[PDB]
């Protein structure tokens, strides 16, 4: 469950 | 380490990191990826790890995922974060403490409500109730109920109850008045082990002072009545090591001597197998049914019987057989036409979420090619369809 910014 | 960092955004990688976590998982959003020589790691004072507490002076030491991925992408070209490198009770308390804020905000915060209930397991939204109790003296339960109205009303309470209340009722809701609603009465019966009979019966008889059998067969009639009575009852045999072949061969055959074989059915033997033998027996049972007789228990089903005995032995087949594609497939009824059966919806994103709606979902997106999220998403709105979305727990 990551995101990337 | 309560670090305050200034990033510049930059074409090559926006802010050079990734983060994880969130407080719809109940934890706090950590740094997961810095890529290297980019705006992440060219500050030098951001480490994988670091939990992000401030986005540009914004507090989101309890904000949800999307939350701080919006903020950080909304920051402009100078961005300014604060980082910091078991449910307690502690934890119980901040939860009734903001809840309390966001029902004493003028007009009424739903969003913050929804983010923490729909993100906490049963046993702790119980720890939430007591310490909201303990802060301002009054039930949470009659808080929301006046705070909230329509379908989030219907959820929020619905999710504050523990899984035997909230069975209960609903039990207690569904032979309510001359018109019982078989098909809600049905699903529960069916779909309950052992063990989650047993609190039912135990919690029926406090909440309503008058026993579950004994308001089974006042509003129930004929073989009905019988297979309800019969499952209600919770003394399905528990399987263990031994797979008896024999009795699967013999319990398939007197399955087929008892309907599709003979004219009429000997339901009393219906019920008493698929009541009293295990659920890993008589999983084995129905697919050496199939070796005797033309059409699979199902059909044989819809052979034999009709109205509500069909309806329920219908119901009880699927449950043995595939139980999260038997409640992947009533959701699907629930939203597949025009307006939403929003009672079944509701019952079961709140009964199952704690089960196993990862089970539900994957049987779901197999068998109708998008995901349970995404029909959610069709047929709800407003928080009322973020509260289900977080029942349902992710896409896919
Ligand atoms: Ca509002
Ligand atoms: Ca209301
Ligand atoms: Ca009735
Ligand atoms: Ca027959
Ligand atoms: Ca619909």
């Amino acid at each position: 469950p990551s995101t990337t910014l | 380490n309560r670090r305050t960092v200034t990033l510049r955004r930059q074409p090559v990688g926006g802010l050079g990191l990734s983060i994880k976590g969130g407080s719809e998982h109940n934890v706090p959003v950590v740094i997961s990826k810095i890529f290297e020589d980019q705006a992440a790691d060219q500050t030098g004072m951001l480490f994988v790890g670091d939990a992000v507490l401030q986005v540009n002076g914004i507090h989101v030491e309890n904000a949800t995922h999307e939350e701080v991925v919006h903020l950080l992408r909304n920051a402009g070209d100078e961005v300014t974060i604060t980082v910091e490198y078991a449910y307690t009770n502690f934890d119980a308390e901040r939860d009734a403490l903001n809840i309390e804020t966001a029902i004493k905000t003028k007009g009424v915060d739903e969003v913050t409500i929804v983010n923490i209930l729909t993100n906490r397991s049963n046993e702790q939204r119980q720890d939430i109730a007591f310490a909201y109790q303990r802060r301002t003296k009054k039930e949470l339960a009659s808080a929301l109920k006046s705070a909230l109205s329509g379908h989030l009303e219907t959820v929020i309470l619905g999710l504050l109850k523990t899984p035997a209340q909230y069975d209960a009722s609903e039990l207690k809701a569904s032979m309510k008045g001359l018109g019982t609603d078989e098909d809600s009465l049905i699903e529960i019966i069916c779909s309950r082990t052992n063990q989650e009979l047993q609190e039912i019966n135990r919690v029926y008889k406090e909440m309503y002072k008058t026993d579950l059998e004994k308001d089974i067969i006042s509003d129930t009639s004929g073989d009905f009545r019988k297979l309800m009575v019969a499952l209600a009852k919770g003394r399905r045999a528990e399987d263990g090591s031994v797979i008896d072949y024999e009795l699967i061969d013999q319990d398939a055959r007197d399955l087929y001597d008892a309907g599709v074989k003979r004219k009429g059915t000997d339901v009393p033997k219906w019920i008493s197998i698929m009541t009293e033998r295990s659920v890993p027996h008589l999983q084995k049972v129905f697919d050496r049914y199939k070796s005797y007789s033309p059409y699979d228990m199902l059909e044989s089903i819809r052979k034999e019987v009709k109205g509500d005995l069909e309806n329920a032995f219908l119901n009880l087949v699927q449950c043995i057989q595939n139980k999260p594609l038997y409640f992947a497939d009533r959701l699907y009824d629930s939203m597949k036409g025009k307006g939403t059966r929003d009672k079944v919806l509701i019952r079961i994103m709140v009964s199952r979420s704690e089960v196993d709606m990862l089970k539900i979902r994957s049987e779901f997106k197999r068998k109708y090619g998008k995901s349970l999220y995404y029909y959610i998403q069709q047929d709800t709105k407003g928080d009322y369809q973020k509260a289900l979305l977080y029942l349902c727990g992710g896409d896919d």
